[PDB]
């Protein structure tokens, strides 16, 4: 069960250096011993090996320069979880400290002087070209511009922000997964030996999907740190890149002044479910390393990330005890909705890409939609959409392009609820769409009601006093080999009850919360084209979204900010539950 | 400066 | 007259299967849900699955999805549950029960009628009938109005045994069975007035349905 | 899965008139809780539904109260006819989950046993076994000691004691002590005694038989 991982993109691979990741509860003594064991064993087989660095703090492991001939030997070592081959990364009031993992910085620029501390940490790969020389260049450009966008006196977002620079990218704007890893461990170690102040980390870089890079980011995110990353500048799915694909980091895509996704020559901003929101990223004025008072116009998803890192720094200077779930939820809440022209993205990626452009703010119920990865085409294939640890799964829906679905289930998986969608017989696959919320003093629970083919017992609701229905899931409970007959809808008596087929099990989210009040909204169209919509009003927050009828006329349904969207084929009704606190 | 107006920083 | 009649006790080899039946009468069969439940000795009931006989559609507890398989037969007017690849953890008493709704709510119902249960024993051992042994007193001076007699039912397997005096004619005690080297042993006590026995004849009738046997041991 | 945590034993109140058991759920089931009675070898009997409503024909001595996560079942003026197991069950969410059951115990005036010894039957001895049965009928309290003596010498191994469940007619206990031996081991002794020591007497009740007699 000790696995080897390498970058999917061959030209970004760096064979010869490997991150050996050990099992969770491994002390520094065991990491050193395991690295020494590998050195000795390699020496016995006649190979020189260099232990570049030993990881302690963020995750247990070590960095080793060795021939790939010795991999098979290293996989057999004791305590090894996995070995990942190194690969390259590329450049793309209270006191809040903002860490920046990027190039060098011109710290004496008027735009950022006195607000930027150069940490002395430096870990970069050597430049390509036998005769490459920086000459008059100080390799400050990218980092200086970004430090300016985050906190520059005149052109910055958070003009009251302390910054800390780590050099993780060389003159050519190239870094490695291993150098970033060391940079993150430096930050964790700083945080351990330094304050209980709010930390923001800006990762304006991207590489191919990396298991260890995402693991280290998750561990920093769970330690309280707020990670903001660039989505990537490859006009591709950001789930194929790291730290972009890490679910805990805030992944920012780029938009221009005409609310269009940014184009960078033949490529452009990355997209998909792993992007959290978009931010201004084309023709961005910021500090230039050319002179101490110069400005320059740069474009890309690092520019976009730096706006969000600035916004996060301002929100944190006001509310320093704010958690990462609260911060992410607040970011999504204050952004401009439906402004971006989705035409530029691939058609199958549009649904999955948020239509959100960051903005500053000008107790409360916050929700956000979380799409799963597509399931396999197997008939018993499932998609799983998970919320962040501090959030509540308030509803769960599913969507298939073919429309062949068994429905979905809100079930516990490791003590937390997840939204698990199920593919049907003959179906291509499905997505699970969770609705993750931050509800003040919630005691929420899901209750499963069985299929109701009898004349009574059909109404499913939160029968408990003080508990209110926030969302319904429906899962088709007829075996695939069974005689298929057209589904029958459960009659409608009360307004606040789950809508569903008599042949389906119903999962009902019931919340008991101090000022929580929750209502239902419907909207039907007889013969619609493409879709049906019903939206909550100002003040109300969408918590559930369901379609009516089933597979026959529907592809699925999903939340789009505070709009419930049902996708039809060529009496479709969108049922929404709107919810609010105090 | 459009970007700073877009995020609602400048009028 | 609304009632659920369940099939007799069962002994099956590990890895084999049983098909338990629950016969319904006194009401419209197709109109009510029938549930199946497992009762282990120490534990509380475990819900296995439900079935609407009108359509034959089932809904199982995820933990019994592979073991259990519900089915209904409208002609026969009975519901079946087939358990497969049985182990010793499946040795339990199985109950079928009817859900009766009184409202539109999914919580406006109750288990109004049940069956008496079916004991399932999963064991390599073979079905052995009991040996019925009369317990009559010998020599003595009588004291009091009554005399006590008995039946000793020994060496039988599985647990299913019924002892009845004459043919339902107090004061009777039935002692729980105990395992004695793989086989069950149990005794029954009856008390009659001195006036009757030994002038009258007292007979204990033992019935072990698992081996389809009935014995009438005459006390004298 | 909702977890039902039922009382281990009935807790008394008002000098034994009211006796009760509590049932606690891991999550809020509202009022979706029913209580059943179950006499051994009989089908469960629905008593209370929806936390407090009595099913038709259920005595007014049975009551249910509570909501959310704590529910109490109570019997007023409990009789011998009420000796059975009582379990709760939630029906707020599938899978339906149940409480373990709680057996009802009732106090009663003390009663001495009716001891009666029996020698092995000829039918058994021809099959090579010898079970000497002793019945200790209708006694209260349940606590009792049975001592077997073979030719005056106490016997330890080969004795099986089996209590009945407290009686539904008179709230008493009954018990059967069975000394089982091989036909050979039995043939070697002549006097088998059975001495019952109970709270109703300082001197134990003694019943015996001698194979030589008659
Ligand atoms: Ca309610």
């Amino acid at each position: 069960t000790a696995t080897f991982h390498r970058c999917a993109k061959d030209p970004w691979r760096l064979p010869g250096t490997y991150v050996v990741v050990l099992k969770e509860e491994t002390h520094l003594s065991q990491s050193e011993r395991t690295a020494r064991r590998l050195q000795a064993q390699a020496a016995r087989r006649g190979y020189l090996t260099k232990i570049l660095h030993v990881f302690h703090g963020l995750l247990p492991g070590f960095l080793v320069k060795m021939s790939g001939d010795l991999l098979e030997l290293a996989l057999k070592l004791p305590h090894v979880d996995y070995i990942e081959e190194d690969s390259s990364v590329f450049a793309q009031g209270s006191l809040v400290e903002v860490y920046l993992l990027d190039t060098s910085i011109q710290s004496d620029h008027r735009e950022i002087e006195g607000r930027v501390m150069v940490t002395d940490f430096e870990n970069v790969p050597e430049e390509d070209g036998t005769r490459f020389h920086r000459q008059a260049s100080k390799c400050d450009s990218h980092g200086t511009h970004l430090a300016g966008v985050v906190s520059g006196r005149d052109a910055g977002v958070a003009k009251g922000a302390s910054m800390r620079s780590l050099r993780v990218l060389n003159c050519q704007g190239k870094g490695t997964v291993s150098g970033t890893l060391i940079g993150l461990e430096f930050i964790r170690k700083s945080q351990l030996v330094q304050p209980v102040g709010p930390l923001v980390v800006l990762l304006p870089l991207a590489g191919g999907y990396s298991r260890v890079l995402n693991a280290a980011c998750q561990r920093l995110a769970r330690a309280g740190v707020v990670l903001v990353t660039a989505a990537g500048n490859f006009r591709d799915d950001a789930c194929l890149y790291s730290p972009a694909s890490a679910p805990e980091v805030i992944t920012v895509g780029a938009t221009n002044a005409q609310d269009q996704p940014v184009t960078l020559g033949t490529l452009g901003t990355n997209f998909g479910r792993c992007v959290d929101l978009f931010a201004p990223g084309e023709d961005i004025i910021g500090a230039s390393s050319d002179c101490s008072t110069c400005f320059v116009s740069q474009s890309g998803t690092s520019q976009a990330a730096a706006h969000v890192a600035g916004i996060a720094a301002m929100m944190l200077s006001a509310e320093p005890e704010l958690t990462l779930a609260e911060l992410r939820q607040r970011l999504i809440h204050f952004s401009a909705k439906d402004v971006i022209n989705e035409a530029w993205f691939p058609e199958d990626q549009r649904v999955l890409t948020p239509n959100l452009v960051a903005a500053l703010p000008p107790w409360q119920l916050f929700c956000r939609t979380v799409w799963s990865a597509h399931s396999g085409p197997t008939r018993m294939a499932t998609a799983i959409a998970r919320c962040a640890p501090d959030e509540e799964l308030l509803s769960c829906s599913s969507f298939s392009r073919s429309g062949k679905r068994r429905g979905e289930r809100m079930e516990a998986q490791g003590g937390k609820l997840v939204c698990r969608a199920h593919n049907a017989f003959g179906g291509e696959g499905v997505y699970a769409i969770a609705r993750c919320c931050l509800l003040p003093q919630a005691n929420c629970s899901v209750h499963t009601a069985p299929p109701a083919e009898a004349s009574m017992g059909t109404r499913v609701h939160c029968h408990q006093q003080g508990h209110v229905l926030t969302g319904c899931s429906s899962h088709w409970e007829v075996e695939d080999l069974g005689t298929h007959k057209p589904p029958v809808l459960r009659p409608r008596g009360q307004p606040n009850q789950c809508v569903g087929h008599r042949e389906a099990s119903i999962h009902a989210s019931c919340c008991h919360a101090p000022g929580l009040e929750c209502k239902v909204k419907e909207h039907g169209i007889p013969a619609p084209q493409e879709q049906v919509t019903v939206a909550c009003e100002e003040g109300w927050t969408l918590t559930g979204c369901s379609a009516l009828p089933g597979t026959s006329h529907v592809l699925g349904a999903y939340a789009v900010d505070n709009t419930c969207v049902v996708r039809s084929r060529e009496a479709v009704t969108a049922v929404a539950i709107c919810c609010r606190s105090r | 400066x459009w970007n700073l107006k877009r995020i609602g920083l400048l009028r | 007259q609304v009632q659920l009649k369940q099939s007799g006790a069962e002994l099956v080899r590990p890895g084999a299967s049983v098909k338990l039946s629950c016969k319904a009468s006194g009401y419209i069969f197709t109109d009510y849900y029938i549930n199946w439940l497992k009762k282990r000795p120490g534990q509380g009931l475990e819900w296995i699955a439900r079935i609407y006989p009108g359509s034959g559609h089932t809904y199982y507890n995820e933990n019994f999805k592979d073991k259990a398989t519900l089915t209904a037969e409208k002609s026969s007017s009975n519901v079946y549950m087939q358990l497969s690849s049985l182990t010793s953890e499946d040795s339990a008493v199985y109950f079928c029960a009817r859900e009766n709704f009184y409202g539109s709510s999914y919580v406006d119902w109750y288990f109004d009628v049940w069956g008496t249960g079916t004991t399932v024993t999963v064991s390599s051992a073979k079905t052995t009938p009991p040996s019925v042994y009369p317990l009559a007193p010998g020599c003595g001076d009588t004291t009091g109005s009554s005399v006590t007699l008995g039946c000793l039912v020994k060496g039988y397997f599985p647990e299913s045994v019924t002892v009845t005096w004459n043919s339902g004619s107090s004061s009777v005690h039935t002692f729980p069975a105990l395992l004695q080297s793989g086989l069950y042993t149990m005794s029954s006590s009856v008390t009659v007035p001195s006036s009757t026995w030994p002038s009258q004849t007292v007979t204990c009738s033992v019935a072990h349905p698992a081996s389809s046997t009935t014995v009438d041991k005459k006390l004298e | 899965d909702i977890v039902m945590t039922q009382s281990q034993k009935f807790m008394s109140t008002s000098g034994g008139d009211r006796v009760s058991i509590t049932c606690k759920t891991s999550q809020n089931v509202g009022t979706a809780v029913a209580w059943f009675q179950q006499k051994p070898g009989q089908s469960p009997k629905l008593l209370i539904y929806s936390a407090s409503n009595r099913y038709t024909g259920v005595s007014d001595r049975f009551t249910g109260s509570g909501s959310g996560t704590e529910f109490i079942f109570t019997i007023s003026y409990a009789q011998s006819e009420d000796l059975a197991d009582y379990f709760c069950h939630q029906y707020s969410s599938y899978p339906l989950t149940f409480g373990a059951g709680t057996k009802l115990e009732l106090k009663r005036a003390d009663a001495a046993p009716t001891v009666s010894i029996f020698p092995p039957s000829s039918e058994q001895l021809t099959s090579g076994g010898a079970s000497v049965v002793c019945f200790l009928n209708n006694f209260y309290p349940k606590d009792i000691n049975v001592k077997w003596k073979i030719d005056g010498s106490e016997r330890q191994n080969g004795v099986l004691n089996s209590w009945t469940d407290q009686d539904s007619k008179d709230s008493t206990y009954s018990m059967s002590s069975t000394l089982t031996l091989t036909k050979d081991e039995y043939e070697r002794h002549n006097s088998y005694t059975c001495e019952a020591t109970h709270k109703t007497s300082t001197s134990p009740i003694v019943k015996s038989f001698n194979r030589n007699e008659c």
